């Protein structure tokens, strides 16, 4: 029945989380071809 | 290139199954497809042009031209 310091950063995310999809691999280095290099996961 | 662009139409697509194979090569998002595809064969290719321009240059005997061959 209390909120201070720790609701307060969870429903800062709980409405930001709904905007931003994730950011993988590829969309990150632009265009280049990473395939070739890291199969990174996570 | 030209394969390239026709592989999209209507929307990946609709005619996925007839241009499969030939658009797995150029897309770079074969993720996992053991990575068979057309960029590393023109490099794969380039290098074959390249020690023959070695038998292209010199080939003054017409030995060293066989002592690439004698590696195959």
């Amino acid at each position: 029945t209390q909120n201070s310091d720790a609701m307060l950063y969870q429903k800062m995310l709980a409405r930001v989380a709904h905007q931003f999809a994730d950011m993988r691999l590829t969309d990150m280095t632009g265009d280049t071809d990473v395939s070739r290099l890291f199969f990174t996961d996570e | 290139n030209t394969l390239a662009v026709q592989g999209c139409t209507g929307q990946h697509g609709p005619l996925a199954t007839t241009f499969g194979p030939v658009l797995a090569l150029m897309d770079n998002q074969n993720n996992s497809a053991d990575m068979l595809n057309l960029q590393t064969y023109l490099t794969r290719v380039t290098q074959v042009r390249l020690r023959l321009q070695q038998i292209a240059g010199s080939s003054d005997p017409q030995a060293m031209m066989q002592l690439l061959a004698q590696t195959v």
